């Protein structure tokens, strides 16, 4: 009988290990994302200073 | 800020340049005035010679 509630415990815990893993993955991607997002900040700044650079030219 | 250095560096070329063509320019426009007065006294000189009396 015990084993029901032990079977129950040991699956909720399963759900919960794999959506705690993919909390902590998220971590390791969106790090990745970072590194792409960088482009947009660099690029957007560039062409800022483009533009007043030309007004200085 | 580099390239707007270089902008600026040329601007510092241009305006000493410029300057300094405009302080020459000055002083030849001096030594034009001085030669002027010369060639002056040296036609004076011919009018004096065409009188005997004095160049005698």
């Amino acid at each position: 009988s015990q084993s029901q509630g032990i079977q129950q415990l040991l699956q909720a815990e399963k759900r919960a290990a794999e959506k705690v893993a993919d909390a902590r993955k998220r971590k390791a991607r969106r790090l990745k994302q970072a590194k792409e997002e960088a482009q947009m900040e660099v690029e957007q700044y560039r062409r800022e200073r483009e533009q007043e650079f030309q007004s200085k030219q | 800020e580099k390239k707007e250095k270089q902008i600026e560096q040329q601007k510092k070329i241009q305006m000493s340049n410029l300057m300094n063509q405009a302080r020459l320019k000055v002083l030849r426009a001096r030594d034009d005035l001085i030669t002027d007065l010369l060639n002056e006294a040296k036609q004076r000189l011919s009018k004096v010679v065409k009188d005997t009396t004095r160049y005698q």
